[PDB]
């Protein structure tokens, strides 16, 4: 409730308000455009599954200002 | 209907937050996703709100159905076509660790009827208020 | 003869066609380029098409890599090829064995490690050093030391006993 009415008091906080989203794509819509929605990031580790998923969307790991796509995307 | 509750707002109010309701109706929740992806997917089902202006999200979180909320900010559907009504997705898999993306559509305060704002501002009328900010990302 | 540039061969390697990637040796040939050049190899991190092959595998079984293997051999270029590592400071060192060995397809470390892959390669990038509260994963920048921190018994048996190059059980 305090950081909620924290963020009530100012407008301009609200824009600095968007929690880590970085407007990040996650794949493509039907009709094959980009997703772009505002995603928190939250690293795991798992030494039972080893995690061969069908959808991951930056084929190179972790996160330097440099992007790079999965082909395994339909679109 | 009259109440203006779809068939995802109707599974909304019918979970009771027992262990063996909140086992079917994610999983029919996931289900008419799935179909209400295949038959026609122009229309996003999550954005229709009944006549309080509640999304399903926001209905999970103004009444206390705590596995319906648990459900929806985690759910991951692996079907291709259906890729896109995922809220948590991964980004990368190095091995052991792999980084994971929750969305964040109508929660984080910058809507109308978020739902981080939804359970804080409850009326305490509304059960599961303190355990429904322990779901993973409301917590982080 | 059919002309190429860079960015249909990292197309055509990822989308796991080889009917395409058919006509590159004898374009290689007649153009007097290689593999191993800065037109092919990715500005921003030094990604040659190998790596790129060893990304995208499609079904753990990815049958491009074979055929550029073979255009290396051709070219006299195949140790400059498999060594070939990311530039870039946040994937320093890392070759394609290391993602053969992460990707856990022991039938991609072998035949990497058959055409000359340095198996001390020193993957000692930012992602792979500690950086204390950023994202990463350190193993110890080796690959036998990831075939052992990522519980791949037969691998890090398979590094230590290959008859084309021994990995050194005190390396650091």
């Amino acid at each position: 409730i305090t950081i909620l009415d924290t963020e009530k008091s100012f407008l301009k906080c609200m824009r600095k308000a968007f929690r880590s989203g970085k407007l990040l794509q996650v794949g493509y819509t039907p009709d094959g455009k980009d997703d772009y929605r505002w995603c928190f990031r939250v690293d795991e580790v798992n030494w039972t599954t080893w995690n061969t998923n069908v959808g991951i969307i930056n084929e190179d790991p972790g996160n330097c200002e440099g992007v790079k796509r999965t082909l395994s995307f339909s679109l | 209907d009259s109440v203006g509750n779809t068939v995802l707002h109707a599974l909304v109010e019918v979970a009771d937050n027992t262990a063996d309701n909140t086992k079917f109706v994610t999983s029919m929740y996931n289900e008419i996703l799935i179909l209400g992806a295949k038959l026609h997917p122009t229309l996003k089902l999550e954005e229709l709100i009944n006549k309080k202006g509640l999304t399903p999200l926001a209905l999970a979180a103004s009444s206390g159905k705590i596995g319906v909320l648990a459900y929806i900010l985690q759910r991951e559907i692996q079907e291709p076509e259906c890729r896109h009504l995922s809220r948590k997705f991964t980004e990368w898999a190095y091995g052991p660790v792999h980084s994971s993306l929750y969305d964040l559509s109508c929660i984080d305060t910058c809507e109308k009827n978020s739902v981080l704002e939804v359970i804080a501002y409850s009326s305490s009328e509304t059960p599961n208020r303190h355990d429904m900010l322990l779901v993973e990302p409301l917590n982080r | 003869l059919k002309l190429y540039d860079r960015r249909s061969i990292f197309d055509a390697v990822a989308q796991n066609n080889c009917q395409e990637l058919e006509s590159l040796l004898p374009f290689l040939q007649k153009s007097r380029k290689r593999l191993t050049d800065s037109e092919f190899k990715d500005p921003e991190t030094g990604k040659t098409c190998l790596l790129k092959a060893m990304l995208n595998l499609h079904n753990g079984q990815n049958d491009t890599i074979s055929l550029l293997l073979d255009i290396a051999r051709q070219t006299d270029s195949l140790k400059e090829f498999v060594n070939a590592s990311y530039t870039d400071s946040y994937y320093k060192g890392q070759t394609a064995l290391h993602i053969a060995i992460e990707r856990r397809n022991m039938a991609l470390v072998t035949l990497l490690v058959e055409n000359g892959a340095d198996v001390q390669a020193a993957a000692n990038g930012d992602f792979f050093k500690k950086t204390k509260g950023r994202p990463g994963f350190y193993f110890g920048e080796l690959p036998l030391s990831l075939a052992a921190c990522t519980n791949q018994l037969a691998i890090v048996k398979f590094l230590l006993q290959n008859s084309w190059q021994p990995a050194d059980i005190s390396a650091r």
